[PDB]
């Protein structure tokens, strides 16, 4: 019944592995996990923990192969098992969804002219589970329900920044019209700048990244006009994942308060970003410090 | 609006092969092969005899040779997509950073140090015709 | 690169079974097949045979089960196998597609803000092959390429008539931007009025059906405003398939010329409808008779 | 725009049960079981012993009985969808006309005569509260 906060976060596999192999506290990973600590401590606080999390991420050729490629999909199943992506199933708890809210949202988006693909059975890869591990740690069960929302950014063309932004506003409407008074979150996961392929792999554009976060907060409507080619050219071929952050942003009102922001280079092949946004109207107090930028180059 | 204009600019980005419909169609067998490595059973069989396993996927000799040589740049040239191919290097026990670094020509160590230092700068690698 | 004509037709399985059991000439089916003769002859004429047919239909829980429900899908596969719907695969040739044009339309539609689901492997059920059998007979191989275009009308809600209408125009734009000078057709299949379920099964509304045909030709814009509830009320719960007709209609200009129209009651549980529309500008000469209505009740 | 208002209206149509999310969720198992009959081997197994077959699908006692009793009205009440269920009467060798008529309480002969005569008139069976 209410989208109280928007959170963005990285979901690269290397983070789940640091945890798995118990190296999340070494010289390399330590600064990264430390940067998530404030989010961890914030979300646990009473009234900050969500009932349902609508997790926007892109399937990494896990649940969808080359035979079926949906632009937008929504998981309306009861349970979602962690996918086996080559190393065996990720050793984390099964993701429990919320069929009632999920189906309600799905019906609303179609009536609102978004050509949704409803999924009643699908495995969730690192794109969905790594963010849960980063923010909720290693519980025996996730502390809330999760509605997986896979977006295609693998096979071109992915949806436009303008479409994603609009979809975000549609989700907020469907959530607000849901009878139960749930505390709902929208997480935009992926990014930031990075390139995994070819001679240009290793590309990082901190200028692009920081500017993106900046405009995402104050001028999302203008940011949603940014064409695909600009993401690719500037942030790397895989940096295009950032379009998904616009879905989260669009679910929030015009005025938002950024309670916390973390930016770090490098995290495997990427520049890592994570933040907490809440509508100015009901926002809480920002954290101290409000912004943190780690990495040898920062 | 101009689907042709849209795809045409993807051509001006240096060292980058965007996964367009053209590449997806060409690498369909290679990507579906990689997908099969998600099932442990397939992983083990493939590992037992890669060549015999690959032969069941009707790949082009170029695509098969690329897989056998673990040449990711070549694999991408044959239509392979990095996220589908992650199943293959994950089967080998390699990280995403190893795969990425292997396509740059630098030694694994040089690539790692570069990332620590801030990664590859976009300067000079945004436009082929522009040279910037 | 050209959408020359729009055709609509029934796609009920009974027509396919009639052909199979050689009962297509009996007292019951003869009138029906007699009505398609003019179409079979017209299309086969020199220059009427299309190069490609974008066949719009609804999967009848064949290619899609309860686990994946796409609103709009497009088959970009090179070949499609007839589905086994309980009797074994339909004994008709394999459907050959047009990947070049298929992928072209797919990309254009997504850029045009339609959340397409690309299918690279899918069996085509009776909704797709029956119309083929009705217009092309029993060839050893279909005379042209076919691009399957499944639309969800089984699980609610199905797309809106307005969305369907807008989609057709987008398909035409996409076809028109294809570099090759192809003769493309857009067939809208399904309908007309009927109810397969409950105490109300058997319902037929010739008034509604006849009005639908009329408005679809003269005022599709108003027709695309008709809400789901009206189809369900007046044309039976299964008569909602008619919305798919707006997709075919939207791909044709404002001024079209109806070359042929056949309406017959009954055809199994339904009221059968079939017609050939063409842009007024390049429309051929209407057929003689141009309009026909069969059925003991007509 | 209002999903609740949209859905509420379908309740005013007599002798009709629109396949909405609520029904889809209830008949998930029954509809998936029906889908399984698209395979010739599954059909043979189902035919061999129907009851045993149904036990592997976790249907509710009501749904299971409805299937074994081939009561399509009862099956739709349990969340089944006519298009999914067509797989069941198809393996039984029956047509769509058979299934539809069987749900009207009319005899196969009368139902056929009715269709020949123009089908069931909408007059009086459109609105429950409006009586038309
Ligand atoms: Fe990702
Ligand atoms: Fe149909």
């Amino acid at each position: 019944a209410r989208v109280t906060t928007g959170i963005t976060s990285s979901h690269i596999p290397a983070l789940g592995a640091a945890i798995q192999t118990g190296t999340s506290d070494n010289d390399y990973w330590g600064p990264v996990f430390k940067g998530y600590q404030p989010i961890r401590d914030w979300i646990k606080q009473p009234g900050n923990m969500p009932d349902v999390v609508i997790l926007v991420y892109n399937d990494h050729a896990s649940a969808f192969d080359m035979n079926i490629i949906p632009t937008f999909a929504i998981g309306c199943a009861e349970t979602f098992k962690p996918a086996d992506e080559g190393w065996g199933p990720r050793p984390v708890p099964d993701v429990k969804g919320h069929p009632d809210l999920a189906w309600h949202i799905a019906q609303s988006l179609i009536l609102d002219e978004f050509d949704m693909t409803i999924m009643n059975q699908m495995d969730v890869d690192h794109g969905c589970t790594v963010p849960l591990s980063m923010i909720f740690g290693e519980p025996e069960e996730w502390p809330c329900k999760v509605i997986p929302f896979p977006v295609n950014v693998v096979t071109y063309p992915p949806p436009s920044g303008k479409r994603c932004f609009a979809l975000g506003d549609s989700i907020r409407a469907a959530v607000e019209s849901f009878p139960e008074d749930l505390n709902v979150h929208v997480w935009g996961t992926g990014g930031m700048s990075h390139q995994l392929q070819g001679p240009r792999a290793g590309l990082i554009n901190k200028e692009f990244d920081l500017n993106f976060i900046d405009k995402l907060i104050s001028d999302p409507e203008e940011l949603s006009k940014m064409p695909h080619i600009q993401y690719l050219r500037e942030s790397g071929s895989e940096g295009v994942e950032l379009v998904m952050w616009l879905i989260m942003r669009g679910a929030l009102p015009e005025k938002v308060r950024d309670l916390y922001t973390f930016y770090h280079i490098p995290a495997s092949n990427t520049a890592l970003g994570a933040m907490i946004l809440q509508p100015e109207e009901t926002a809480g107090t920002p954290l101290e410090p409000r912004k943190v930028m780690s990495g040898h180059s920062l | 609006i101009d689907v042709h204009a849209y795809l045409a600019e993807f051509d001006d980005i240096p060292g980058t092969r965007v996964f367009t419909a053209q590449r997806a169609r060409k690498g369909y067998n290679l990507n579906q092969f990689a997908m099969s490595l998600m099932k442990a059973e397939n992983r083990e069989r493939f590992k037992a005899d890669e060549s015999a396993y690959l032969d069941e996927w009707n790949l082009t000799p170029a695509a098969k040779a690329a897989v056998l040589a673990r040449d990711y740049n070549a694999m991408i040239d044959e239509g392979g997509n990095v996220y589908f191919l992650s199943k293959l290097f994950s089967t080998d026990g390699k990280s995403f950073q190893f795969a990425a670094g292997s396509m740059t020509g630098m030694t694994q160590e040089e690539y790692a140090q570069m990332m620590i230092d801030g990664g590859r700068s976009p300067a000079g690698v945004r436009s082929i015709k522009g040279g910037y």
